[PDB]
RNA sequence: AUAUGAAUUAAUGCGAAGUUGAA
RNA sequence: AAUUAUUAUAUUACAGGCGUUACAUUGUUAAUGAUCC
RNA sequence: CUAGAGUCUAGUAGUAUGAAUACAAUUAUUUAUAAUAUAUAUAUAAAUAAUAAAUGAAAAUGAAAGUAUUCCACCUGAAGAGUACGUUAGCAAUAAUGAAACUCAAAACAAUAGACGGUUACAG
RNA sequence: UAUAUAUAUAAAUUGAUUAAAAAUAAAAUC
């Protein structure tokens, strides 16, 4: 049985709940922040592990 | 069951809900139009029609009503001679002279094929809506749009009270007393169940009792919005259990024992296959 | 070990009645195929009344009962090619070489997917039931085929031997 | 060939050859194919979406078909056979660009191809469909290279709103080390496991107007003088070159840096060597996918009937 | 002879709700 | 005289209803509520 | 039905589990011989019955519906149709050969559970 | 030669009240 599904993370994460009715927002874009996390003023992602490369010849995947 | 037939066939052959804010009887479609005689006073919805006849066996439905009607009759002498005995004459596990019969019953009356019937339906259809009737209205005020007794008139002192299919509609509670008058009182007195009433009560409330075949119109509509729901709860239930699952049978710790983790994936395929034939 | 490394595919699943005098009575038959892709496999059927879980459930416990070894090629195809009639199906099915598909009718390629044989073309003639294709299957994989080396055995020859020439 | 549309939409969540957060993302959350409780048809078409997405979206369906080679080639571990599907794809120049990290998208790759900073052994290709033959030495431009795995360089008004800021935490800084030198620099010192002219040296910064500094970029030059980005805009050290001036790695590239097998590449020089087409061994494929074998076996079940 | 048309005419196919026998 | 009570007399909310189960939920094997005069 | 004879003869006509060869485990009966002294519960054969293996969709077949070889005849969804037309013989009757268009997604076989029958009995 | 900057307010199209999304799709910038 295939049914078009749409791609949730597999991981479990912080869902929606009530939501002010011009948010007008989607769970996957919820996901994507939450993976990210806070934007820099900057417009980086420092807190993530890998928005920066690595330094000491071990590939960071 | 039977109550059930004759709701079906009035909602097929009227249409109810093709003819919203239409009240009073005006022939309908189904060149061919039909009208209901008796025991309908309107041809909006049947109030008493829950759509399953099986959930008048549930206990939730140990307080439905609907639409039947009595009549005694007085036993020939066959039946006399052949209601005798312990097979027929006794508690399965004092004799009549007469059985009370229950039935429903329906009539409609077909229009005539001519350049004047179907003008007629059309234009009364057209310029002359008769308003929304209003509870304890009598409708055209003839025999067509009468309410009728389809509970036994309950009488004391002085009052009379009945419940009725209203011309509106709705189911109603009315009352006559002698305080509204003594003749109507009279009347009402020896009113009975099956009859046309046909005069002003003091009160005409709305039958509220039983009324829960509107509550029942709820759930079932209720079902259908939640129902897609149902899969998509279903999905998620499912998908955090085999989630779940393959985490610990990836990572293989397996605290789900083989037992359990062989029935999760009985309910994953049974899951599947449940949906495949519910298409169908 | 069981549930780890067996893996477990439904084949069949399907409603089959039973009318009886009050009325139809239906009941759901699974058949499953388990193997751990590295040369044991098994098939099990199941039928339960009333929920199609537990046939799927009997099922599995049948498949892992009924695992078998399947002899096996370099650990990739069949020893050679396999002729065999099974209850109306025709199953010819040839080995092939490294890197070939699965080319073959669906209900082998879950089966041998599951076993783990890797390259196969076969060709199903007479009945293309999928029931019997599936015990057909395993039943010329498991009768109908012999290793090189019982063969060599059996003849009293070194496997230098029986190995075919290379012709080109 | 194909036109881009919705290629990083998370709902669809396909994975694609770039560098794009995005498409990390996409990969991120995917987890791996999903081909249980599904017909062989069905298995086949998942297979088909996820690896068509990454080898060779931009190519023409009927086109691929027609490139598609239903002979493959190999050279205990187990040989992966079928990762082989798209080998055939590798020697294509853009392809190839992607492989080398000379950009950050097969789409990116044929830009540059066709707009003339490739070359292949010399001569100027401007046909992404060349197809590379083994020692082939192949180069792009430095500068574009450099954009491809360099940051975007920000506008003059994002930069100097970004120093706007600078600034005043800059500001913000000198004023607490001021007030409380002595713990400020204990508690420094705490993170990178007294002397009050410490605090005494650091010299504050005049916060800058945007209204008047606006169109004038030579003027904010000389109006910065932070300790780290002295008199330059961030980001735009010399505001004449392609990139994040002070030159800095793109974000999110460790995810998609592999070396690849059958290239071998001089990044100093932007320079490229076709060593081999892609060939399986035991154990390993030099087809960078990010799909495992019962993927690419069902598509490459699914291209060798072409879907019947 | 190979074709093309024909008053007159043979058989049979379908379907509409049915009508009649009891093979 | 103001207040508070009590006691009358008015005062209207109302009391009253062997009215309702096609008026329900409890309780049991009458009560509350809803509505009606 | 046709002629010749005094009812008979002479007729026309041609309807209403293929053959052969090689091989193939038992048991129990018979059956026919061949012996050896009724007994060897005698051996060699064929007929009958239940099997094994094998075959089959199964029912079932089980020394053939099995394993193989060779020759012939026949079949290609149902209905139209063994119909029409033509020819062949026949006084004729009939027979042989024998389509096509249209319509449909059917149709059929073995077996399973059922309710059905004046179907059978038998009981309670 | 600091650097997980933080606070407020304001708005926020279609659908929907969360695993219901359209949608990185637009615009904007290089
Ligand atoms: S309740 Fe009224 S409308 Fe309904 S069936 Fe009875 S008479 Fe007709
Ligand atoms: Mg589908
Ligand atoms: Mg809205």
């Amino acid at each position: 049985f295939s049914r078009r599904r749409i791609a949730y993370p597999f991981y479990p994460f912080k869902k929606l709940g009530r939501q002010h009715p011009k948010k007008h927002d989607t769970n996957l874009k919820t996901a994507m922040r939450q993976f990210l996390g806070p934007k820099n003023y900057k417009g980086e992602y420092v807190m993530n592990k890998y928005f920066t490369v690595p330094t000491n010849h071990v590939p960071n995947y | 069951m039977g109550f059930e037939i004759i709701a079906r066939a009035r909602q097929i052959t009227l249409r109810p809900e093709n003819f919203p804010d239409e009240f009073g009887k005006i022939p309908r479609p189904w060149n061919y139009f039909l009208k209901v005689i008796a025991p309908c006073p309107h041809q909006r919805k049947c109030p008493l029609q829950v759509g399953n006849p099986n959930f008048y066996t549930h206990k939730e439905g140990k307080d439905l009503k609907f639409c039947n009607f009595q009549k005694s009759i007085k036993r020939p002498k066959f039946s006399i001679e052949l209601k005798k005995g312990k097979l027929l004459a006794t508690s399965w596990d004092n004799g009549r002279d007469y059985e009370i019969l229950n039935y429903s019953y329906l009539i409609f009356e077909r229009s005539h094929k001519d350049e004047n019937t179907l003008k007629e339906i059309k234009k009364l259809r057209n310029e002359n809506v008769n308003g929304k009737y209003d509870i304890g209205s009598l409708g055209d005020d003839t025999q067509n749009s009468w309410p009728r007794i389809i509970n036994d008139p309950v009488k004391r002192k002085g009052h009379v009270m009945m419940d009725l299919c209203a011309p509106s509609g709705e189911l109603e509670k009315w009352t006559v007393s002698r305080s509204f008058s003594k003749q109507i009182y009279h009347d009402a007195r020896k009113s009975k169940k099956g009859d046309l009433w046909a005069s002003a009560a003091k009160t005409q409330i709305k039958g509220l009792g039983d009324l829960n075949v509107k509550k029942f119109h709820k759930l079932e509509k209720e079902r259908i919005k939640q129902l897609k729901k149902e899969e998509r709860q279903k999905a998620r239930k499912a998908m955090e259990s085999y989630n779940e699952l393959e985490d610990s049978l990836q990572f293989d710790d397996h605290q789900f024992s083989n037992f359990e983790v062989m029935k999760k994936l009985s309910t994953f395929h049974g899951n599947d296959f449940l949906q495949h034939v519910n298409r169908k | 070990y069981i549930t780890r490394k067996l893996t477990m595919k439904p084949l069949v699943m399907k409603r089959v009645s039973n009318q009886t005098g009050k009325g139809k009575i239906a009941s759901f038959y699974a058949l499953v195929v388990v193997g751990d892709k590295n040369g044991m496999v098994g098939l099990g059927e199941g039928k339960s009344r009333e929920e199609m879980s537990k046939a799927i459930f009997k099922a599995h416990w049948d498949a892992v009962r009924n695992l078998k070894e399947i002899p096996r090629y370099e650990n990739r195809t069949i020893y050679g090619d396999i002729d065999f009639r099974y209850h109306g199906v025709k199953l010819h099915l040839r080995s092939a070489k490294p890197g070939f598909g699965l080319r073959v009718n669906h209900v082998i390629f879950e089966i041998c997917e599951c076993a783990g044989i890797k390259d196969l073309s076969g060709k199903v003639y007479k009945s293309r039931n999928d029931m019997n294709i599936a015990k057909g299957t395993i039943e010329a994989f498991t009768k109908a085929q012999k290793t090189l080396d019982e063969v060599a055995l059996g003849r009293g020859k070194k496997l230098v031997d029986v190995r075919k020439v290379y012709y080109s | 060939p194909r036109k881009a549309n919705l290629l990083k939409s998370l709902a669809r969540g396909r994975v694609r050859t770039s560098f794009n957060k995005y498409n990390l993302f996409n990969l991120y959350k995917k987890g791996g194919v999903d081909l249980k409780s599904k017909s062989l048809y069905q298995q086949k078409w998942t297979a088909k979406q996820e690896t068509r997405a990454y080898h060779g979206e931009h190519l023409t369906e009927k086109r691929w078909q027609t490139v598609f080679k239903p002979k493959l080639d190999s050279v205990i571990k187990e040989t992966p056979f079928l990762l082989q599907t798209f080998a055939v794809l590798e020697k294509r120049l853009d392809f190839a660009l992607f492989r080398a990290m000379f950009a950050s998208s097969v789409r990116q790759a044929r830009q540059f191809i066709l707009h003339g900073n490739v070359r292949v052994n010399g001569v100027k290709i401007k046909h992404p469909s060349y197809t590379l033959k083994p020692g082939d030495m192949f180069s792009v431009k430095p500068d574009k290279v450099l954009e491809a795995l360099g940051a975007k360089k920000p506008s003059f008004q994002e930069a100097l709103k970004i120093d706007k800021t600078q600034i005043v935490l800059w500001n913000k800084y000198v004023k607490e080390a001021k007030t409380e030198p002595k713990e400020v620099w204990e508690k420094k010192l705490e993170n990178f496991e007294f002397d009050p002219k410490w605090a005494k040296n650091l010299k504050y910064h005049d916060p800058i107007k945007l209204s008047e500094l606006e169109g004038d970029e030579p003027k904010a030059r000389k109006l910065i003088n932070l300790p780290w980005q002295k008199n330059y805009v961030y980001g735009r050290q010399d505001p004449k070159k392609p990139f994040f001036t002070p030159w800095k790695p793109r974000p999110f590239l460790s995810p998609f840096a592999i070396l690849p097998h059958h290239l071998e590449i001089s990044f100093k020089t932007c320079h490229a060597v076709y060593l081999r087409d892609p060939v399986a061994r035991p154990g390993q494929s030099e087809v960078i996918s990010p799909f495992d074998v019962p993927v690419h076996e069902r598509a490459y079940m699914y291209y060798l009937r072409n879907g019947k």
